[PDB]
C-alpha cells in the first residue's frame, strides 16, 4: 500500500544513509555535510561561498556541459543550500530518474576537478549572486550581527567578503574539498527512494572516505555592536545574546520564550496578540514597524534576541520598549497560558514545516548528520511542552543579564548604542 | 613505428621554424578551437608562447633567423597546447553530438 | 521499486458533494497530521463595476478585522493562539480565504472560514484605517516594476473591458469605496453556488463536510440564488503601452497573444510549448549551457537579468506571452532573439525538445502539490475552474499526447501572424516600433 | 576685512558636546600589513592637562629623527623592537579638540607579529603608567617638543597656522617664551599620571589589515 518506516543505516567508514519510502510521485536525493564559513579562517574566507556557486563546474566523471544538460534532460533539479556551518547538495526528479539524476550529485559532491580557467570564469559571479541577497537589509545586519557577536568559526561571513573576489585558489577549494568533504562529516538523506538502492550506491561509489580532516575552530563570545550609517528611511536592529546549542537541553526553553514574545505574524495583515513583543513595541511606537523573536542554534553555540524594522525617527522608541518587554518577561511577566499557546504554535509550525519535501528532507537530514538518529516525532513533542513556566522566565534572564553584542543598518541617526540600552 | 620516427625528426628540421625558436604549438594557425585552449593556458606559459612569437616576428621583419645554437631542438620541443586543445575538441565533439539527439 | 507509473494512481482520490445551497466540498485526505483548509470564492476585479472597482480587495482586508460573532481582538486572538495561519488573497476571476492548521481542529476551522465570509463586522472604524492602508500598498506595489508591467499588459490587452482593471482598484474607488458597496459587495459575490470549501490533509471527508452542513447554513428561495452568472466576454486587442521613464534602471517589457482559457485542452500543449522556453535569471548556474536557447543567448550576448513565459488562463479568455527585463541598450536584441525562439515553436520544434519540455513540466505539476496549502489551492481552483479536480495520472496521459508536431500547429493556432498585445515600462527607447514587433509574429 | 565681509554676527550653529563612545572597529582587507591605533579620552585644547600627553607623547616616541634609524630616545618603539622580530613602527599617538581628545598609540607591523606588536606596546605604556619615566626622560621629550614646536613655524604654512590657531580659538598669541615656560612646567608625576589616565579609562581601538593575528580591545 503505502506506510511505515524510515530506516538509517550508518556504514564501515562512517558515511549514514537515511531512506524515507512515501510514494510521492517524486523523489528528493540529497548530500548533507558539515562545511561552510565556520572552517574559514583569514586565509581562505569565501572559499565556501564560491564551493557553493561551483557546483556546475566539470567534474572528473561529468563535463560542465552534461551536468547540466544531463539534469534538465530528465525535468530534474540541482541545488546547493548552506548555513556557516552545514551544506547541502540535493537533486529532484520523478521517480524513474532518480539513478540518472544521482551520477551527478555523486560527480559534483565527491569528484570535482576545478579546473582554473572554469573556476576564474565562476569567480566574477560571487560579485553578482552577493549583490541579490544584499538586497534585503534583512541579510546585511545578520551578517555583521554574526561578526560583532563572535570572534571566529561563526563571526565569518556566509558571502565572500568583497576583497576576496577573484582572489580565490582551484587549490583553495580542492583542499576545503579534501578537507571537510569526508565520509564521518557526510550523509545521504533521501525521501521517495527505497533505503536499499540509496544504500547500495552510498556504497560502491561515495569514494572520498572516512575522516574528519580540519576541525572548526570553538566559536568564542565577542559581544560587539556593528553599526551602518546608509540613509535607509528604515533602521533595522538585532540585539541579542549567547543563546543556546544544537540539541541544548536549554534549547528549546528559548524556542519557546521566542514564541511567547512572538515570531512571525500569522494573520495576514494582522496584529499579533499573542505576541508580547509586538504588542508591547505597538502601544511605544506610532508609524509602522516590525519586531520578533529571533533564535539561533548552532553546533558550539546559539543567539537570541529580537530584531526590529522600524522608521528611522521612531528607532528609539521601538528598540527601548523592544528591551522592557523582555525585561518584563524575564521576570515572572509569562503566564502559565503563554507557555502553553507558545507550546503548541511550536508544535504547529513545527508540523507544517514538513509538508514540503524540501522541509521533510531537510528535517530527515540535520538529524541524521548531527546525530546519526531520527527523534520520532511524538518525542520532539514530549521535549517541547516538558518545558516550565520558569525555564523560559530564566532564558529571558539568561538574556537580559548577559553581555549583549547589537547590529543595525539603516539612517542609525537617533538608533540607540548597545551601552543605552 | 620507430620509422616515421625518424621522418617526424627530419620534418621537423625540415619545416625549421625553430630557426626562429618557435615551439611546434606555436605556429599552429588560431582557428575556433586552439583559441579556446590558449585562453585555458596558465600565465606564465602564456607570456613565454607571447614572447617567443613577438620574437619570431621581429626576426621576420628583420630577415634573419636565430644563430644555430639557439634553434629548438625536435625532442625539446616543448607541446604545451596541444593537451589542452586535446580537451577543446574533445567537450566540443560531446556538445555537438549532444545536440543531435 | 514502485515506478512513476503507480505512485500517480496510489495517489488518494478527491471526494466532492454538493450541498443543497450550491455550495461545493472537496478534499484529498492524506496521512498528515497538520492540514489546510478554505474557502475559494469564484470572484475578483473582472466582477466588478468601474464605481466599485477595489471592493473584492477593500473587502480581503476587512476579512480578518473581525466578525459580527466575535470582534478583531477575540478573533485574532483565538486564530493566533491555536498555532493555525490564517491567509488568503484576492485575484481577477478568484478570491480565497484558508487556514494553515492542525487536522485536529479542523472543524473549529470551518466555522471560522463560515464566519469570515457570511458576517464580517465590516467596523466603520477598521474601514477608515484600511483605506489609508491600501492607499500605502499602492504606493508600494507601484514600485514593483513586474507589476506596474502586467497590470499595463492586461490594461491594454483587454482595453475597454472588466479584465483590463486592477485588482487593488483606482484610487479614488479606495478613497470613497463605502460601508455600503462593501456590504453590497459580498452579499452579491460571497455565495455558496460560488463558492468551493476545500480541504487537504489528514481529515475525513465527513467530518468535514458536515461542518459546512452546520456552518455554511442558510437555503436559497428563488432561482436567481442558485444561479451562477455568466459574465459578459473580454476583447482582446493588439495594442502597446509604453511607460518611459530614462530613471529607471532596467526595463520591463511584456509581450502576448490571446489565451483559450481553463476549459481548452490546448492549454496542455501551451504549457509544454512554455517549457521548451523556458525562464532565466542572472543566478541559474547552468549559464551557457542550458537547454532553453532563448537562457542560452541571454547569457552568451546578455540579453536580460531574467525573463519568464507564462499561460495565464482566465475562465473565457487568456494571456499568452513572455516578460523580460533588461539593461536599456540590450532590449532590442532581447526582444529579437525571444520572437525569434516563438517563431522557432510554430515551425521547427524537434521531438527532442517536447521529450525535455515534458519531463519539465511533469515535474512542474507535482511541484504544485508539495504541501497541504498547494493541493488545497489546486483543488479550490479545479472545481470552480474546470468543473471538477484533474488528477495528476490524468495530467500525465494529456502531456504523454503531445509532439513536436502537436506543438506546432497549437503554437501556430495561437502565435502566428497574431496582432500582440505589448507593455514597456522603463528606459525603453531602444525597444521599438509595434509595426517592427508585429513583423517579428511570422517567418522561421 | 571690514568693509568686505558679509554674512554676519552670531554662532549659528552649535556643535553638539562631543560624548565618547569606546567601541572598537574592525576592518578584515586582506593586507600584508596591520595598521591598529588604540586610544582613550585624552585632554582637550587648552586643557592643562595637554602639555602633560604632549610630553608622554615624546616620551614614548612620536615620529623618528635619524633618517633610516632605530629611535633610541622612544621607549614605545625600542620596548616594541625588542618584542617582535620583522619590519613595523609605532608611535604616541595625540589629538587635541575643542571639547575633547584622543591619546594612544599607533602601530604598523607584519599581520602575523601584531598580536606582539600591539601587546608590546601596551606594556609599554603601563611600565611608563608606573613612574618608568625618568627625571632625564621628561628632560629629553620637553626639548624635542620645545624643538619641534619651533621649526613648525619654519614654514609660513606653518606659521600663518600657529598665528592663526589662536586667534581663532583664544584672540590671543601666546609668546614664544610662555608656551616654553608652559611646556616645561610639566612635573615628572604630570606625565606618569596621563599614562595611568590611559591604562585606566575606557579603550576604543581601530584595526585595518589581516587581522586575523590582530588581538580585540578585550584582550589587551
Amino acid at each position: 500500500p503505502g506506510a511505515e518506516d524510515l530506516e538509517i543505516t550508518k556504514l564501515p567508514n562512517g558515511l549514514i544513509i537515511a531512506s524515507l519510502e512515501n510514494f510521492s510521485p517524486a523523489s528528493r536525493i540529497g548530500v548533507f555535510i558539515k562545511a561552510g564559513s565556520r572552517y574559514e579562517t583569514t586565509a581562505n574566507l569565501g572559499t565556501a561561498h564560491l564551493l557553493r556557486l561551483a557546483s556546475p563546474l566539470t567534474t572528473k566523471g561529468a563535463s560542465s556541459f552534461r551536468i547540466t544538460r544531463g539534469i534538465e534532460a530528465v525535468g530534474g533539479s540541482l541545488s546547493v543550500y548552506s548555513t556557516r556551518e552545514k551544506m547541502t547538495y540535493c537533486v529532484e526528479c520523478l521517480r524513474d530518474h532518480v539513478d540518472t539524476v544521482m551520477e551527478y550529485l555523486l560527480n559534483v559532491t565527491t569528484a570535482p576537478e576545478f579546473r582554473p580557467w572554469e573556476v576564474t570564469d565562476l569567480q566574477p559571479q560571487l560579485k553578482v549572486d552577493k549583490a541579490v541577497a544584499f538586497q534585503s537589509p534583512q541579510v546585511g545586519v545578520l551578517e555583521n550581527l554574526h561578526a560583532a557577536a563572535y570572534k571566529t568559526a561563526l563571526a565569518n561571513p556566509l558571502y565572500c567578503p568583497d576583497y576576496r573576489i577573484g582572489k580565490i585558489t582551484s587549490e583553495q577549494l580542492h583542499h576545503f574539498v579534501q578537507n571537510n568533504f569526508t565520509s564521518a562529516r557526510m550523509a545521504l538523506v533521501g525521501i521517495g527512494v527505497k533505503h536499499s538502492d540509496l544504500k547500495q550506491v552510498a556504497e560502491q561509489f561515495l569514494n572520498i572516505r572516512s575522516g574528519a580532516g580540519t576541525s572548526s575552530a570553538k566559536a568564542t563570545y565577542w559581544g560587539g555592536e556593528i553599526r551602518e550609517q546608509n540613509g535607509h528611511s528604515l533602521v533595522h536592529a538585532a540585539v541579542v545574546t549567547e543563546g543556546a546549542a544544537v540539541g541544548s537541553a536549554e534549547a528549546n526553553a528559548f524556542s519557546v520564550l521566542q514564541h511567547v514574545l512572538g515570531a512571525g505574524p500569522l494573520i495576514k495583515r494582522g496584529s499579533s496578540v499573542t505576541s508580547k513583543l509586538y504588542q508591547g513595541v505597538a502601544k511605544a511606537t506610532t508609524q509602522p514597524f516590525d519586531a520578533s523573536a529571533f533564535n539561533v542554534n548552532y553546533s558550539d553555540s546559539g543567539l537570541f534576541g529580537f530584531y526590529t524594522i522600524s522608521q528611522a525617527a521612531h528607532a528609539g522608541e521601538v528598540i527601548r520598549a523592544a528591551m522592557n518587554q523582555l525585561k518584563a518577561a524575564a521576570q515572572g511577566g509569562v503566564t502559565e497560558e503563554d507557555v502553553t499557546k507558545a507550546k503548541n504554535q511550536l508544535k504547529a509550525t513545527y508540523l507544517m514545516s514538513v509538508e514540503t519535501a524540501q522541509g521533510l528532507l531537510n528535517e530527515i537530514g540535520s538529524e541524521a548528520l548531527l546525530s546519526g538518529t531520527h527523534t520520532a516525532p511524538s518525542v520532539v513533542a514530549q521535549k517541547i511542552d516538558s518545558v516550565t513556566s520558569a525555564d523560559v522566565v530564566n532564558a529571558a534572564k539568561k538574556f537580559v543579564s548577559g553581555k549583549k553584542s547589537m547590529a543595525a543598518s539603516g539612517d542609525l541617526g537617533s538608533t540607540p548604542f548597545l551601552d543605552e540600552l | 613505428g620507430r620509422l616515421m620516427d625518424r621522418i617526424r625528426k627530419w620534418y621537423y628540421n625540415a619545416a625549421g621554424f625553430n630557426k626562429y625558436g618557435l615551439m611546434r604549438d606555436d605556429t599552429l594557425y588560431e582557428d575556433d578551437d586552439v583559441k579556446e585552449a590558449l585562453k585555458r593556458l596558465p600565465e606564465d606559459l602564456y607570456n613565454e608562447r607571447m614572447f617567443r612569437i613577438k620574437r619570431a616576428l621581429d626576426l621576420s621583419l628583420k630577415h634573419r633567423i636565430l644563430p644555430k645554437e639557439q634553434w629548438v631542438k625536435y625532442e625539446e620541443d616543448k607541446p604545451y597546447l596541444e593537451p589542452y586543445l586535446k580537451e577543446v575538441i574533445r567537450e566540443r565533439l560531446e556538445r555537438e553530438a549532444w545536440n543531435k539527439k | 521499486a514502485a515506478t512513476y507509473a503507480q505512485t500517480l494512481q496510489n495517489i488518494p482520490e478527491t471526494n466532492v458533494t454538493t450541498l443543497d445551497n450550491g455550495l461545493r466540498v472537496a478534499s484529498e485526505e492524506s496521512s498528515q497530521p497538520t492540514c489546510t483548509v478554505g474557502v475559494w470564492i469564484g470572484a475578483g476585479s473582472r466582477y466588478e463595476n468601474e464605481k466599485n472597482n477595489g471592493a473584492g480587495y477593500f473587502v480581503e482586508h476587512l476579512a480578518f478585522k473581525g466578525t459580527k460573532k466575535r470582534p478583531c481582538a477575540a478573533f485574532e486572538k483565538e486564530v493566533e493562539s491555536m498555532g493555525a495561519h490564517f491567509n488568503g488573497y484576492t485575484s481577477r476571476e478568484q478570491t480565497a480565504f484558508y487556514i494553515k492548521a492542525l487536522s485536529k481542529d479542523m472543524p473549529k476551522v470551518v466555522e471560522l472560514l463560515a464566519d469570515v465570509v457570511q458576517n464580517c463586522a465590516l467596523e466603520e472604524s477598521q474601514i477608515e484605517k484600511e483605506r489609508g492602508v491600501i492607499l500605502q500598498e499602492l504606493k508600494e506595489m507601484d514600485n514593483d516594476m513586474t507589476n506596474v508591467t502586467f497590470d499595463y499588459l492586461h490594461a491594454t490587452a483587454f482595453q475597454g473591458t472588466a479584465l483590463a482593471r486592477t485588482v487593488e482598484g483606482t484610487t479614488e474607488n479606495i478613497k470613497h469605496l463605502t460601508r455600503a458597496d462593501l456590504a453590497s459587495y459580498i452579499d452579491t459575490h460571497f455565495k455558496a453556488p460560488r463558492m468551493v470549501l476545500a480541504a487537504a490533509g489528514g481529515i475525513s471527508h465527513k467530518e468535514l463536510v458536515d461542518a459546512a452542513r452546520q456552518h455554511f447554513s442558510g437555503v436559497s428561495f428563488t432561482y436567481k440564488e442558485d444561479a451562477v452568472p455568466i459574465l459578459p466576454r473580454c476583447r482582446f486587442t493588439g495594442s502597446e503601452i509604453r511607460a518611459r521613464d530614462d530613471a529607471l534602471p532596467v526595463a520591463h517589457v511584456a509581450l502576448a497573444v490571446e489565451g483559450p482559457g481553463w476549459a481548452d485542452p490546448d492549454n496542455v500543449v501551451l504549457h509544454v510549448a512554455n517549457a521548451i522556453i523556458g525562464r532565466y535569471d542572472r543566478t541559474f548556474g547552468g549559464g551557457k549551457h542550458l537547454s532553453s536557447r532563448l537562457a542560452a543567448l541571454a547569457v552568451e550576448h546578455k540579453l536580460c537579468h531574467s525573463f519568464q513565459t507564462f499561460n495565464t488562463s482566465y475562465s473565457d479568455t487568456g494571456l499568452f506571452g513572455f516578460h523580460f527585463v533588461a539593461d536599456p541598450l540590450s532590449i532590442d536584441d532581447m526582444m529579437f532573439c525571444a520572437q525569434g525562439e516563438w517563431m522557432r515553436l510554430c515551425t521547427s520544434t524537434t521531438e527532442s525538445e517536447v521529450k525535455r519540455a515534458k519531463n519539465h513540466l511533469r515535474s512542474a505539476m507535482v511541484a504544485q502539490l508539495d504541501g497541504t496549502t498547494p493541493v488545497c489551492e489546486t483543488i479550490g481552483s479545479h472545481l470552480l475552474n474546470y468543473g471538477r479536480r484533474i488528477s495528476l495520472e490524468e495530467w500525465d496521459s494529456r502531456i504523454s499526447a503531445v509532439d513536436a508536431r502537436m506543438v506546432r500547429d497549437v503554437c501556430s493556432k495561437y502565435i502566428y501572424d497574431k496582432c500582440p498585445a505589448l507593455a514597456a515600462v522603463g528606459p525603453i527607447e531602444q525597444l521599438l516600433d509595434y509595426n517592427r514587433i508585429r513583423s517579428g509574429m511570422y517567418w522561421i
